[PDB]
């Protein structure tokens, strides 16, 4: 009696090292990498709607700067904002810059609504030498510069618009800041000037500052931009003893805001991927990624490790 | 592993066995052979692929979040934003680290377990007709041709047919 039957298991010449609780270097027959460390050198326009701002950052696109006309009407899941965006107008500062930028990006669309404001004796459509769209002095096409009567007179102005629409409105208005006391009296009238924008709930007012400022743009004056949200059932009042960069309208606000902005210089390509990093899109089924903490869409979770191998086979013990 | 079969009383694996994770290697009067065991192989693959599916696909569908890069420091608010993200990343890094370690520890135990279940299954088939040699091999105490060997592998082996011959060889 000497037949023999042996029970055994497979093995390969060379396996993969994995970690366990008790050993950080165990050789198993097969393993699967759980950390995506390769990205694409482009951004996928599908299935998410990516809108390329190109030369305009999202603030300049909303303002209506020269060269931002393509962004009109545009709807996006992700707004792609270039690091080499360039200011192309009479220039400015937004006091709560990040918060405005956030609201516009999250909102998801640039749907502008025209409405006409009956300004009194005061002019309209004032333009500038630092904001010139195709050859010809201009301004933010969503804003309207009011300047002096011919017989120098700017009455206190109050108009009012009422939101009986079924959506919340976003009005964007500005305040002009002159370099001199003469510049104000030139432009017009008063000294000081001032703007007070009210809603039922609120009332925001500004008095212009007047001083020697550096030379960007080639002027020493600047504009300060503000915004006001008007819910269905609310109103917005514009008061000016001077200097209002008045609005031509309001933007439409989605009830549900589900969009966002991604700032990167990566070109847009042909691929399909629901996951975008600032280094480019990701095309993976892995649960984790070490590529960038800036990640948007349907993405693996960002982790610090460059590799985490999951054993998909038994220990490898060859011979 | 916990059962001490793989890298245990089986001293090594079989590079020749390429159509299964586990199998039989025999020797009898007419020769030798290696054959895969499908049931044990499938039992291990199914368990591992189960882990893979629980893993690949969970829902991390995020859109509008917070700023994570900054030109210049601003103080209090920026510090909170940075701290929030840094805290998130450490916790998720920890989860990924522990997960892989846990899964891997378990996977190795499962495969060691499946090897041992196979050995034990065959041990039970042979009853008193065979003795454990100690290296995952049974000495069979009766002439056992290829049909006999196949009957062991496919589970149709009837120990009563050989018991008289086997008992007599074992004990005298
Ligand atoms: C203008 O202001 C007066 C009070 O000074 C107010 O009663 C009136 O409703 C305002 N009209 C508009 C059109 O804003
Ligand atoms: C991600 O991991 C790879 C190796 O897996 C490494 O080469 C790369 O530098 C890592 N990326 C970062 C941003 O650390």
């Amino acid at each position: 009696g000497n037949p023999v039957i042996c029970m055994g298991h497979h093995a390969v010449a060379n396996g993969t090292m994995v970690k366990t609780l008790a050993d950080d270097q165990v050789e198993v027959v097969t393993a699967q990498e759980l950390v995506e460390s390769q990205n694409l050198p482009e951004l996928c326009p599908s299935p998410l709607r990516l809108v390329d701002g190109q030369t305009c950052d999202i603030i300049n696109g909303a303002l209506g700067s020269p060269g931002c006309d393509h962004l009109n009407g545009a709807e996006w899941d992700v707004f792609i904002e270039r690091p080499n965006a360039v200011d192309t107008c009479y220039p400015f500062d937004v006091p709560e810059y990040q918060s405005l930028r956030s609201i516009l990006a999250n909102n998801g669309k640039f749907e502008f609504i025209a409405e006409e404001f009956q300004w009194n004796t005061v002019k309209q459509n004032g333009k500038s030498g630092a904001c010139k769209r195709a050859n010809v002095n201009d301004f933010f096409n969503r804003l309207n510069w009011l300047v002096k009567s011919d017989g120098n007179a700017y009455p206190l102005q109050n108009l009012t618009k009422i939101n009986n629409g079924d959506y919340a409105r976003l009005y964007i208005w500005g305040v002009h800041h002159p370099s001199t006391d003469t510049e104000q009296t030139n432009l017009y009238k008063n000294n000081p000037g001032g703007v007070t924008v009210s809603t039922k709930t609120s009332q925001t007012s500004v008095v212009p500052n007047i001083g020697s400022r550096p030379l960007v743009r080639g002027l020493s004056s600047r504009v300060s931009f503000y915004w006001t949200i008007v819910e269905p059932g609310d109103l917005i009042v514009f008061n000016t003893i001077g200097n209002l960069i008045a609005p031509r309208g309001h933007y439409k606000l989605n009830n549900q805001k589900k969009s966002t902005i991604l700032n990167t210089a990566i070109p847009i390509g042909s691929c399909v991927s629901k996951c975008h990093t600032d280094k480019g899109s990701l095309s993976t089924t892995k649960p984790f990624q070490n590529i960038s903490r800036i990640a948007v869409g349907d993405c693996p979770r960002y982790v610090k490790q460059g590799s985490l191998k999951l054993a998909t086979g038994m220990r490898n013990i060859p011979e | 592993g916990l059962f001490g079969a793989i890298a245990g009383f089986i001293e090594n694996g079989w590079q020749g066995l390429i159509d299964g994770w586990y199998g039989f290697r025999h020797q009898n009067a007419e020769g030798t052979g290696t054959a895969a065991d499908l049931k044990s192989t499938q039992a291990a693959i199914d368990q591992i692929n189960g882990k893979l599916n629980r893993l690949i696909e969970k829902t991390n569908d995020k859109y509008h979040q917070i700023e994570k890069e900054f030109e210049q420091v601003e103080g209090r608010i920026q510090d909170l934003e940075k701290y929030v993200e840094d805290t998130k990343i450490d916790l998720w890094s920890y989860n990924a680290e522990l997960l892989v370690a846990l899964e891997n520890q378990h996977t190795i135990d499962v495969t060691d377990s499946e090897m041992n279940k196979l050995f034990e299954r065959v041990r039970r088939q042979l009853r008193e007709n065979a003795e454990d040699k100690g290296n995952g091999c049974f000495e069979i105490f009766h002439k056992c041709d290829n049909n006999c060997i196949e009957s062991i592998r496919n589970g149709t082996y009837d120990h009563d047919i050989y018991r008289d011959e086997a008992i007599n060889n074992r004990f005298q």
